[PDB]
């Protein structure tokens, strides 16, 4: 896929989000379509309605509140019309721009919560093989996230120290590394203040060559016994696909060995033994700005609420329009392909990893382990963090949350 | 006509930080393409290839990111709103009753033209034939004081072929992907 943006196709995708949730709500609560009607027009009767949370003006203030939101209907539901929301009869809520929601009520009388997606399961045979793989011992997965060098130099000394540690002490089964590796917004890269490197015989002429001379030789030293997965950022200079969802990097081009490196898409979903991982590298946790009412909702932890919104929305970056950094960078959503950012198979992941510039964290929310490993190094050059996941050795629900320990390590 | 609305590639000097538009092997009061490369006229320091190409790539990516911000604009001259909101009927304007058509404000034609312009800057044949778009209008205070000769441009272009081609490959990274 090329750099095309097509408005009809983008709008198709946004329409389909509303329609597919309309079917999820109808099956879960066992309602008939005749119970759903157009909320944008007057009726005498209470109705059920599903739509997208949008601002009530298209040129809107940065800061929204419960009196300045509208609901957008699907093309079939209300000819795509948008209607202002009266939320005065509802004491507890958390909404955000792009959220798909279901109401009974346009004055909202009740919010029908979207149901949590199902968890993956495994057969007894599969779980026994996984048990044999590990030879009794526990599963270890390490997770890191860029940047890997500081803002004022090109030192990977900390990464070398880390690699030595995982090779010779920690000895995990898998290492997951999120970009950016060479961050295009790094201030020396941005300004072109790139120095001569005396430790390279031939100087790189491009940022792609800078990766081959700076990262490849150090990454190559990761033990072949540790499978290593690379997932990019749309800020990765080494990627030529700077929109989310983002195609995987090409391993051969990075000159990394086949023996232990796999390049994955952003986002990507995969299993390590039975455990389903959902990995996405746009900062939902930083970006999702809730409009909130109610003491009970506000007393909860923001990170719990945001993780539940993601699980309910069944997509790793449900905010729309996506956030902008003001022009320098952004979510860079390629709206036509938001489909690929939905939960694969409709399954909730066992472990969900969505790196953020917020402080590192690991939390169980709705039986899903949610992990932010934090940035590997801080801009100043001080120690950052990474995440270590240790899971006890195991149709059946994986209960990863009951068996997994997550440490956030300097 | 294709590049009439593109914007210039702005480079910053690694030593002294002076900013300037780069128009190819053409006259400028800010920079010179000498026999050993791109040179800053304020401080005389030479760009290395990585110092040039990292900036080319950074600009490209700024453009591509703006493009993916997905701003839209309305046709109707009596409305004109710009928004990132997209109606489930994409072309339809979100102003109550407005009949104008909505269009991505950074169209993919504009992006492609912007990249083709960047490509032209590092195109040897185009540099030699002097077919690049001028970076300066005649009344601009920075209009260049000295004009380069044709024969200087030919020579300087062949002397810098390698630099040009490497600068060009960085644009092509994104042009084949488009």
């Amino acid at each position: 896929r090329t750099m095309r943006q097509n408005l009809q196709e983008a709008s198709d995708v946004l329409d389909d989000q509303i329609e597919s949730f309309t079917k999820i709500i109808q099956n879960h609560y066992k309602l008939s379509p005749n119970d759903f009607a157009d909320p944008t027009i007057q009726s005498q009767s209470e109705i059920y309605a599903v739509g997208r949370i949008v601002p009530d003006s298209p040129t809107y203030d940065k800061f929204l509140n419960p009196e300045s939101l509208s609901l957008e209907t699907s093309r079939m539901g209300g000819v795509g019309r948008r209607v202002r929301l009266d939320l005065s009869q509802v004491n507890e809520l958390s909404f955000f721009l792009g959220q798909i929601v279901a109401f009974k009520g346009f004055t909202v009388n009740s919010i029908l919560p979207l149901p949590y997606p199902n968890s993956p399961v495994s057969t007894s045979q599969e779980l026994q093989e996984f048990q044999a793989n590990l030879e009794g011992s526990s599963l270890k997965v390490i997770v890191t996230c860029g940047p890997y060098f500081a803002n004022d130099n090109f030192s990977l000394e900390l990464l070398q120290e880390f690699i030595d540690s995982i090779n010779n002490e920690v000895k995990p089964h898998v290492l997951i590394m999120f970009g950016p590796f060479i961050d295009i917004t790094h201030p020396l890269i941005a300004s072109g203040k790139l120095p001569n490197f005396p430790q390279f015989k031939t100087q790189p002429k491009t940022l792609d060559e800078l990766f081959l001379k700076l990262f490849t030789p150090i990454l190559k030293t990761i033990s072949p016994h540790i499978q290593t997965v690379l997932i990019p950022s749309t800020k990765d200079a080494i990627s030529n696909h700077a929109a989310y969802p983002q195609a995987s990097l090409i391993r051969k081009a990075l000159q990394l060995p086949k023996r232990n490196f796999k390049c994955m898409a952003n986002p990507s979903s995969f299993q390590i033994n039975e455990i389903y991982f959902g990995c996405s590298n746009v900062d939902t946790f930083k970006d999702l700005k809730e409009v909130i009412k109610g003491g009970t909702t506000s007393s909860r932890y923001r990170l719990d609420r945001v993780s539940e919104h993601i699980l309910q929305q069944r997509r790793y970056y449900p905010i729309f329009p996506g956030s902008i950094r003001t022009h320098i960078s952004g979510a860079d959503l390629d709206v036509s392909y938001l489909g690929l950012t939905e939960f694969v198979g409709g399954f909730s992941p066992d472990i969900m990893i969505i790196p953020s510039e917020l402080q590192h964290f690991a939390r169980v929310v709705q039986n899903v382990v949610v992990i932010n490993p934090g940035r590997f190094i801080r801009a100043t050059g001080n120690r950052g963090s990474y995440a270590q996941i240790t899971v006890q050795c195991p149709v059946y629900l994986h209960n990863v949350w009951k068996r997994a320990r997550v440490d956030l390590i300097a | 006509e294709r590049f009439k609305d593109t914007v210039t590639l702005e480079l910053s000097c690694p030593s002294c930080d002076k900013r300037f538009p780069f128009g190819g092997i053409v006259s400028s009061n800010y920079y010179r393409v000498s026999y050993n490369g791109l040179q800053c006229k304020h401080c005389e320091q030479l760009f290395t290839p990585l110092q040039l190409t990292s900036q080319i790539e950074h600009s490209i990516r700024a453009h591509i990111s703006l493009y993916y911000a997905g701003w839209l604009q309305c046709d109707d001259s009596t409305c004109g709103i710009v928004t990132r909101q997209v109606s489930v009927f994409g072309k339809r304007c979100l102003n109550d009753g407005c009949t104008g058509v909505m269009r991505y404000k950074y169209s993919d034609k504009q992006l492609y033209n912007q990249l083709l312009y960047f490509d032209s800057l590092f195109d040897c044949e185009k540099n030699k034939k002097q077919e690049l778009k001028p970076i300066y209008l005649p009344d601009d205070l920075d209009y260049p004081k000295e004009q380069l000769t044709e024969s200087s441009i030919k020579a300087l272009t062949e002397q810098n072929r390698e630099l040009m081609e490497t600068g060009r490959s960085v644009v092509q990274k994104y042009l084949n992907d488009c």
